[PDB]
């Protein structure tokens, strides 16, 4: 779909990571308030049935 | 899965907005140890004398050859 | 055991109390939630697991503060540990070089230091307690059990201290003095870790050579800490730390 | 950072530090004074005497090491000294030496101090 | 000026001097001026960079360390490869900006900071930026934070070291943003004014833009 | 160096001239205009 | 590679916190 | 690359993605040098030109092993004309990329010497002046000399 809308920062400096398996769009939709910043208007997914 | 590729919509790019992958991608220590190892000993023989006799010249009898021995 | 660590941070730093209330709130909330503020400038959140993590910062961000944050992505919390004995003395005498203290080190065997940490071994124990079990348990030495000093970190951690010096350990009125300043450095050197400063696990210290300022008063007392400290690190370092 | 002046702004020769927390080194502030009897700190008009000076140690690389600890010093780490002694140790065992104790005297020397002679240099957390 | 120009019967040529001596007696090491547009190179030692500072804070005064707010670095690099605003770094740029103003009678002409950019090289600071003439480079030396040197397309120029004749440098080449408004707009007026051209014209003049783009700038483009 | 150059400081006093904070009722003199043309003409 | 996770670890912790 | 009017590094790179993925061309790269080296006569200078660039490329990326400059033995019969201007070109280049330093240190390392065997020849003394004549109207005078060097102690 269309977007829904449309600076610095000290955390994402790329010398204090440590990637080991590439986060990807499952996870960040598994997981919407742990894997995203800025999270509005964002249902809640999970289930185990 | 879209990662943070392609066209948020590939409305105003004048393409379909297809996105495939690159193909193309490819002594003193020493002698710390020693002087411990004759004072194990020595902690060993005092006690193993005491147990088989704590008349205190045994001990110190049988602690002294000991640490004697283990010196030469 | 909490294990997933995530660093959090508000977006304007003007905001920074309002998040503090909020961490406050989420700590309230969740019983095994452990926060810390690391000196780098981050607040940091300790939890279980993905999920665990998830609906913390949702009950953070939605309800207890409506202020927007900035959220690392997750690590792990490290151990550090040897696997070898320590093949020299690094040895500290206290800044007035009135008290040394040469003390090496090695790995312990998992069985022990799972015990400790099952409390199977608790050291409220008397030593005659403590000797029955380590001399059946572990094949220990009797003298050895009878060297047994401490645990280390806290009340029950991995690490052991024990010191062997027999005759100069007959100077047991000095060293029964700064016997608990001497075991206070060792916890903090066990619960900072040289390596990342994460704490260490399943070590023994022993203690080799203790020269005591004669009558060890406030020098020995306040300086002997940082001393022994650096004896633990540098047997640590010398020969062989590990994650 | 710790180890730059701050009329200058570049690495400082021989530390000085200010009563009132910014260090700034002498072979600078020497004149400032001379020319302006306020410091850069404030252009309130301040004293030179009461400069107190600062021992800095040095490890096995030179780095400014605290005394105790032997922590090699970064940007972020906080840093408090006694204005009593001289010294320059670590904020944490400065505290968890003489908080935990009541021992508020220095650790590098027997020197008593005054439990207000501690000025914290610099401290990213303020 | 006459160190730069040579002696009248041997001058110089562009960016040459007669000795080294009289090239390195001086703060300003290169000048040159397109036909109202000021490029100026110093060069600072410690006490040098040092007495400019001083005589900037004493009299523009700066307590709450303001001095970091207004600085423009280009937003067109990645984060590893603008400049990073160290108090020292932006300091050294104002001082040297509000140097350079002061030569000027204000009555005569002018220089202005929001028009203007200055790039500090520092051991806090690797790579040295500009932006010449539509061209916006950067250089990055190979003894400074280049662990891993490459060869690459040909946006990369290796820069020669005349005497011993190896690579020192890099320095890598964009299009500058107005460069590539200037073209958008080119086109924008191409459509505008097409209602009133025929096919073959319309054409004729894309690819007139398209070259007089292509032409000049040529890897930059890439 | 620095000698020989003519002009000294020309900017002593210059602190901020407060017209970036006056309101002319005037469309042609306003600071808005004049910032407008500055910027778009040439 | 795996030979090399602890430096890897190690060094990112320390840059991260430690310094 | 070949046919074009002036060298630019993509067919250069190109090639050595390819190498880079797989073996069959390096393989296929060194049998490449062999061959036109050997009838590189019948290219005009340009194209000439074009290929010994070509080659030099290749060899500073190291995607060629430097064994193969086997092939040129530097004698003044076994070479035409057209071969001493490839040779010329070829190494001219070489200098300009790595320096003559790096360049002279990968020729004076010794595993190499049975592959720089006829480049440096010193069994026969006529072909080892002309060479060394050569080189140094070309301009590698340091090679040059420490093969004078061994050859006025030789007699």
């Amino acid at each position: 779909f269309e977007p829904l809308v449309r600076d610095w920062n000290e955390f994402n400096d790329i010398n204090k990571i440590i990637i080991r398996q590439p986060i990807r769009t499952e996870y960040k939709i598994a997981f919407p308030y742990l894997y995203n910043n800025l999270p509005h208007h964002v249902h809640l997914t999970w289930y185990h049935t | 899965m879209y990662n943070g590729i392609g066209l948020p919509t590939p409305r105003g790019s004048g393409t379909n907005g297809y996105v495939q992958r690159n193909l193309s991608l490819v002594p003193d220590i020493l002698d710390h140890e020693r002087k411990r190892r004759v004072e194990l000993r020595c902690l060993e023989l005092e006690e193993m004398m005491e147990e088989q006799g704590y008349e205190e010249q045994q001990i110190q009898e049988k602690v002294a050859t000991f640490r004697l021995m283990l010196l030469e | 055991t909490s294990v997933i660590k995530i660093a959090v941070e508000p977006v304007n730093p003007s905001e920074l109390p309002k998040m503090l209330d909020g961490l406050r709130k989420v700590n309230k909330s969740y019983p095994s939630l452990t926060t810390k503020v690391e000196e780098s400038g981050e607040h940091v959140i300790l939890g279980t697991g993905e999920l665990y993590l998830d609906c913390v910062m949702h009950d953070l961000r939605k309800m207890y503060s409506e202020i927007d944050i900035k959220v690392a992505d997750p690590v792990v919390t490290f151990c550090e540990t040897v696997v070898e004995t320590s093949s020299l003395k690094c040895f500290a005498e206290t800044p007035n070089k009135k008290n040394k203290i040469t003390m090496i080190a090695e790995p312990l065997e998992k069985g022990l230091a799972e015990d400790i940490e099952n409390e199977v071994v608790q050291i409220t124990w008397n030593r005659k307690k403590l000797g029955e079990f380590f001399q059946t348990k572990y094949d220990w030495d009797l003298l050895a059990a009878r060297s047994i000093w401490a645990f280390g970190p806290d009340a029950t951690g991995p690490n052991i201290l024990v010191d062997d010096t027999l005759p100069s350990e007959v100077d047991k009125a000095l060293l029964g003095s700064v016997k608990d300043s001497i075991v206070q450095g060792f916890q903090w050197g066990t619960r900072e870790g040289p390596l990342c400063d994460e704490l260490i696990r399943n070590v023994k210290f022993k203690i080799l050579d203790a020269v005591v300022a004669q009558e060890p008063l406030h020098r020995g007392g306040g300086q002997i800490i940082p001393t022994a400290r650096r004896v633990v690190y540098s047997a640590f370092l010398m020969a062989t730390p590990r994650l | 950072p710790f180890d730059h002046c701050s009329l200058s702004l570049q690495p400082f020769v021989y530390p000085v530090c200010t009563p009132d927390g910014i260090v700034f080194d002498l072979l600078n502030i020497v004149p400032w004074l001379k020319k302006y009897g306020t410091n850069p700190s404030n252009g309130e008009k301040l004293d030179g005497r009461s400069l107190i000076k600062l021992n800095f140690s040095k490890n096995s690389e030179g780095k400014y090491h605290c005394p105790v600890l032997f922590t090699v010093f970064t940007n972020n780490t906080h840093i408090v000294a006694v204005r009593t002694t001289g010294n320059v140790y670590a904020y944490e065992a400065v505290e968890q030496l003489n908080i935990k104790a009541k021992n508020f005297r220095d650790l590098l020397t027997d020197e008593p101090f005054s439990r207000q002679d501690i000025i914290t240099l610099q401290d990213p957390t303020n | 000026a006459s160190e730069m120009a040579g002696p009248p019967q041997m001058p110089n040529d562009f960016l040459s001097f007669q000795d080294i001596a009289t090239e390195a007696a001086h703060p300003i090491r290169l000048f040159c001026r397109y036909i109202d547009r000021i490029h100026i190179f110093f060069r600072f030692t410690a006490d040098e960079a040092r007495d400019l500072i001083q005589r900037y804070l004493t009299e523009h005064p700066d307590p709450n360390n303001e001095n970091i707010v207004g600085y423009n670095n280009k937003k067109c690099w990645p984060r590893d490869a603008r400049m990073r605003l160290m108090k020292h770094d932006v300091n050294l740029g104002r001082a040297v900006f509000w140097d350079i103003k002061n030569r000027l009678p204000r009555s005569v002409t002018t220089v202005q900071w929001e028009n203007s950019f200055v790039s500090v090289y520092s051991k806090d600071n690797p790579n040295l930026l500009f932006n010449m003439c539509g061209f916006e480079c950067r250089i990055l030396p190979k003894c400074r934070t280049s662990y891993e040197e490459f060869t690459h397309k040909d946006g990369v120029w290796n820069l020669q070291n005349e005497v011993t004749k190896e690579r020192t440098a890099q320095c890598f080449l964009r299009v500058d943003d107005e460069s590539m408004q200037r073209f958008h707009n080119r086109v924008r007026q191409i459509l505008m004014a097409s209602g009133s051209t025929t096919f073959t014209k319309i054409v004729n003049k894309w690819n007139t833009a398209l070259i007089g783009l292509m032409t000049y700038f040529r890897e930059a483009v890439v | 160096w620095d000698d020989d150059v003519v002009f000294k400081n020309c900017a002593k006093g210059v602190d901020d001239q407060k017209k970036d904070k006056r309101f002319v009722n005037d469309t042609l003199r306003s600071e808005f205009h004049k910032k407008f043309m500055e910027k778009y003409i040439k | 590679p795996a030979p090399h996770l602890a430096r890897e670890f190690m060094i990112k912790t320390r840059r991260r916190k430690g310094l | 690359c070949a046919q074009q009017r002036t060298y630019e590094k993509f067919f250069g790179l190109l090639a050595g993605r390819f190498c880079m993925l797989k073996k069959e061309y390096m393989e296929s790269f060194e049998g490449i040098f062999k061959e036109q080296y050997d009838t590189i006569h019948r290219l005009e200078t340009n194209k000439l030109r074009n290929v010994a660039k070509m080659f030099a490329h290749l060899l500073y990326t190291d995607s060629l092993p430097w064994s193969v400059l086997e092939c040129i033995k530097l004698s003044e019969e076994t070479t035409t004309s057209s071969s001493r201007i490839f040779v010329k070109i070829f190494f001219q280049e070489l200098c300009e990329y790595m320096g003559l330093p790096k360049l002279n240190a990968r020729l004076k390392d010794e595993t190499l010497q049975p592959f720089f065997e006829g480049l440096l020849p010193r069994d026969n003394p006529r072909n080892t002046r002309f060479a060394i004549n050569f080189f140094t109207s070309i301009g590698l005078g340091g090679l040059t000399d420490e093969l004078r060097e061994h050859l006025k102690n030789t007699p």
